[PDB]
RNA sequence: CUUUAAUGUUUGAUGUUCUAACGUUGACCCGUAAUCCGGGUUGCGGACAGUGUCUGGUGGGUAGUUUGACUGGGGCGGUCUCCUCCUAAAGAGUAACGGAGGAGCACGAAGGUUGGCUAAUCCUGGUCGGACAUCAGGAGGUUAGUGCAAUGGCAUAAGCCAGCUUGACUGCGAGCGUGACGGCGCGAGCAGGUGCGAAAGCAGGUCAUAGUGAUCCGGUGGUUCUGAAUGGAAGGGCCAUC
RNA sequence: AAUUCCUUGUCGGGUAAGUUCCGACCUGCACGAAUGGCGUAAUGAUGGCCAGGCUGUCUCCACCCGAGACUCAGUGAAAUUGAACUCGCUGUGAAGAUGCAGUGUACCCGCGGCAAGACGGAAAGACCCCGUGAACCUUUACUAUAGCUUGACACUGAACA
RNA sequence: GUUUAUUAAAAACACAGCACUGUGCAAACACGAAAGUGGACGUAUACGGUGUGACGCCUGCCCGGUGCCGGAAGGUUAAU
RNA sequence: UGUAACGGGGCUAAACCAUGCACCGAAGCUGCGGCAGCGACGCUUAUGCGUUGUUGGGUAGGGGAGCGUUCUGUAAGCCUG
RNA sequence: AGGACCGAACCGACUAAUGUUGAAAAAUUAGCGGAUGACUUGUGGCUGGGGGUGAAAGGCCAAUCAAACCGGGAGAUAGCU
RNA sequence: UUUUGUAUAAUGGGUCAGCGACUUAUAUUCUGUAGCAAGGUUAACCGAAUAGGGGAGCCGAAGGGAAACCGAGUCUUAACU
RNA sequence: CCAUAGGUUAAUGAGGCGAACCGGGGGAACUGAAACAUCUAAGUACCCCGAGGAAAAGAAAUCAACCGAGAUUCCCCCAG
């Protein structure tokens, strides 16, 4: 169970966020995805962030 | 004396206007990134208590 | 007193097959096969599923049927 | 609730929810209790006085059900939709 | 400011001595006709010791309890959840310490879409080069492949390449399947917003079936929903999540 | 070997013959030096072995003396007990029959004796298992704790460096 | 010599002796919420605990583990 | 332990095979009589009265209807030297 | 002189037989050990129950002891019979 | 009685007579029955008193939602075919 | 030294018993939780002290909610 979780944040100014895992060891690169975000019923740019 | 109420079941069971039961669903406490969206959605709402197991809540709320 | 073993193990039987059969007057959506494979095929008015799970997509009677040139079995639901 | 020692269904299942205390001093209230006051004017205390809501109360709405055959002013409370139009249509008069 | 002198007090640490607390199971006197006690003189010690509260350690010296089930008797051994096949008697289901195998993940592409492609093995010939690299033709026709076990599928490929990308969307969901229940599953379609494609259309994760853990308690973000005189706040609730 | 599983180890002695004994060997399953090692005179209601004497221990029992047992008179229990008109055999059958079936045998009732059976009597099996029973005991099981110990503050002050 | 009164008198316990160790006296220790008492009207040739068990010859190697003793430079560490 | 591997006696069929007609044989079926339950149907319910079918083994257990006892009222009544 | 010897009282209890609804809820008969000593015995006293005492057997503490007896919590609990 | 199952050689009872085991209280639900009926009903207490008073209260006639709140609708959702 | 401690007389009072109720100081466990340790049982049982015919409490540094109430004690509701 290496894959540990993370969390993508909306770039939106909301806190709204995307849970998923990833492998930080073969994927260093942080992850940025285009997701909607029912909020603003949009969709906007996601990025990495920790899942604290 | 007096009937005392599950104190736990009066807060987990509310009844309705035919005299069944809502409750709440279970599995969305936590653990929730490896579920599917389409069963938590199904997991938010309320549902009624089946007739199998609506006596050991009549059982545990005489007062409703 | 002694022995062991290595093959106590089974899993639990997922009750696949064929719900509804021919002739047999179904509602939108009601599954007619749940299988593994495509062990049927789906035809007219049937959609598979993720699991390759035959469901009616309109109202009407079940046509078993094995078309094609492989003689494939299709699922079909009649209209009515 | 005893199911052998299988985790019973009060305890399988999850907490919601918490307590109003202001539903506790709320009421509601039929049209057909509107013609118990004396007066034809409706208060919390007129109520209170005929002895349809309680003391402790501080917050009615008057709602559809049964029905008025009499003009009666409402005071103070809070009005459905369908109650307003029935007081009205009996000639009532809504006011604050 | 870097690098610091005077004076003084606020004061701690460490000794140094003292006596006045305190101790004396040292001597003497008196109550007293008394090895208790108390008082008095004195000597020694002396703010130590010793007691109270708090606190860390040790603590079977003592106490309360726990120390699983299945089981061709019990123990020992093995097992306990999930997946696949057989047993299973041509619907479903079906037991044994019955026969055989696996799982407790992985993937930001190994997903989506559009476009295209089609294996294994062997034969012959051919530089290093050889049973076996790469190359060309032929037989063959999936005997291969499928991220991993098995089974069922797979050529319209679900298999293999490349381009663009994030539908690995949010709210719902007719209707069914499966379970004693908790619950689990399939799902067209609707609304919003998106990707690929000229378009029809497809896409709500992966060919499917394992890859998991109730509740409570607690944590994080958001939300005025609530807010114990009032205004806030704490706390709670709801949504997401650990 | 109070220790040795294999083991009645092997050899010797003793005996007609000795799984025991004694003495040796050492291949010590798995002795060993103050949870002492090896010896040791005396002692021991101590354990094992041998011999002499003795003898009914026995070969193999016989007779006798007394106390009961037996009979009469007097007093007068007990455990136990579903009810009894309470045989054998073979078979059957909750799988070992007085009671069933078939068959055989047997006039009614006592007394003295024996004890094969009545799965005889006695004691809700002590073995075994179970119980989310108990008790006691142990410990590097868990949680506590007396007790011992550390330091802080108080009772507790004055000076000097 | 003692012992399981009432199935075990023994090879078991005890014993004189030996050794280790603690204890400086208001002794250690023990009974006691405490006062006190025993130790002991005794003072290390004494007292307590532990093991061994006359006598004779002896008592070998290991301090890694667990304990105990001693150490106090460093690390960590409570209340405050 | 005693024949003791037809239930026994006994059987040369009183065994076996085939065919056939008889008969025995159960608390089954039928007959006669009687009780009760549930349904029809009609009455005209005293809410039950004919006819009618049919049913009636029963543990745990569910349902329905009753007997009797002691005491209180009815009862300063009634029975009883 | 002696935790010396033999051996009665006295103390004990090694063996056998009897008895085992006994004469006896541990004894009798025949033998047995110690018998001036760590002896034995009379009277009175003290130690109290998770406590005493114990030449240590988990022995004894009123015919009861891996925690006495009496009363109470108490109608403990008993998924067992 | 317990049992898959007992003539069982499984338990229990020597016999008789007497006693001897599903109760009581308060809450709650269902059925029946009775009273009133969109209403029904009082408790404490007063009262000389099983009356009457007493409506404090309780249940019911409206629900949905976590809640504010809305209300024969409401919640969900930006909004529901 | 005064003094004080102490001593002695005298006067008044107390002491002990007793059913329940009462206030207070201490304070269990079985049990239940289907085990058990937090919890429960339960401030119960029990022990002790003191009092009265009753005791205790008691005349707001109280509730309320921007309206107001007006000591204590007891009962029915609120409300399982
Ligand atoms: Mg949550
Ligand atoms: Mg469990
Ligand atoms: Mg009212
Ligand atoms: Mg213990
Ligand atoms: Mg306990
Ligand atoms: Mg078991
Ligand atoms: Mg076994
Ligand atoms: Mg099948
Ligand atoms: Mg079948
Ligand atoms: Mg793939
Ligand atoms: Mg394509
Ligand atoms: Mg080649
Ligand atoms: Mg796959
Ligand atoms: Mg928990
Ligand atoms: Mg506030
Ligand atoms: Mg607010
Ligand atoms: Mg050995
Ligand atoms: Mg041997
Ligand atoms: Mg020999
Ligand atoms: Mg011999
Ligand atoms: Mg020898
Ligand atoms: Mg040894
Ligand atoms: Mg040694
Ligand atoms: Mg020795
Ligand atoms: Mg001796
Ligand atoms: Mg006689
Ligand atoms: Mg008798
Ligand atoms: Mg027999
Ligand atoms: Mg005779
Ligand atoms: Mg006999
Ligand atoms: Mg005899
Ligand atoms: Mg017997
Ligand atoms: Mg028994
Ligand atoms: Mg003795
Ligand atoms: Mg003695
Ligand atoms: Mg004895
Ligand atoms: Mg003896
Ligand atoms: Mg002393
Ligand atoms: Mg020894
Ligand atoms: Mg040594
Ligand atoms: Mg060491
Ligand atoms: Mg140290
Ligand atoms: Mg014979
Ligand atoms: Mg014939
Ligand atoms: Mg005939
Ligand atoms: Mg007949
Ligand atoms: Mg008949
Ligand atoms: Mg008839
Ligand atoms: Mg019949
Ligand atoms: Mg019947
Ligand atoms: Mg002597
Ligand atoms: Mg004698
Ligand atoms: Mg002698
Ligand atoms: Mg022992
Ligand atoms: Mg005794
Ligand atoms: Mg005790
Ligand atoms: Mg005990
Ligand atoms: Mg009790
Ligand atoms: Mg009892
Ligand atoms: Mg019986
Ligand atoms: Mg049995
Ligand atoms: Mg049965
Ligand atoms: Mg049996
Ligand atoms: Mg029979
Ligand atoms: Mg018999
Ligand atoms: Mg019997
Ligand atoms: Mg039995
Ligand atoms: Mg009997
Ligand atoms: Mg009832
Ligand atoms: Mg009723
Ligand atoms: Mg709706
Ligand atoms: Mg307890
Ligand atoms: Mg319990
Ligand atoms: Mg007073
Ligand atoms: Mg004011």
């Amino acid at each position: 169970g290496i894959r540990e979780k993370i969390k993508l944040v909306s770039s939106a100014g909301t806190g709204h966020f995307y849970t998923t895992t990833k492998n930080k060891r073969t994927k260093p690169e942080k992850l940025e995805l285009k997701k909607f975000d029912p909020v603003v019923r949009q969709h906007v740019i996601y990025k990495e962030a920790k899942i604290k | 004396p007096k009937i005392k109420t599950v104190r736990g079941a009066a807060k987990r069971f509310k009844k309705t206007g035919k005299g069944g039961f809502k409750h709440k669903h279970a599995n969305l406490r936590h653990i929730l990134t490896k579920k599917a969206t389409k069963r938590k959605r199904h997991l938010r709402p309320k549902a009624m208590v089946s007739k199998g197991d609506l006596g050991l809540v009549i059982a545990c709320l005489p007062y409703a | 007193a002694g022995g062991s073993t290595r093959n106590g193990r089974d899993s639990e039987a997922k009750r696949l097959g064929v719900k509804r059969f021919g002739g047999e007057s179904v509602l939108a959506g009601s599954i007619i096969v749940r299988q593994r494979g495509t062990k049927f095929h789906a035809g007219a008015n049937v959609g598979c599923g993720r699991d390759h799970t035959l469901f009616a997509k309109a109202d009407g009677k079940v046509k078993f049927e094995v078309k094609g040139p492989k003689n494939r079995k299709f699922i079909s639901i009649e209209a009515e | 609730g005893f199911e052998g020692g299988q985790m019973p269904l009060y305890r399988r299942l999850p907490k919601f929810g918490f307590t109003s205390r202001k539903a506790a001093i709320t009421a509601e209230i039929r049209l057909s209790d509107l013609a118990k006051v004396e007066g034809g004017v409706v208060d919390l205390n007129t109520l209170k006085a005929a002895n349809i809501i309680g003391i402790q109360i501080e917050f009615a709405k008057v709602i559809l059900a049964g029905e008025v055959t009499t003009p009666v002013t409402v005071r103070g409370l809070r009005v459905t939709k369908g109650a307003r139009a029935a007081i009205e249509a009996a000639g009532g008069k809504i006011e604050e």
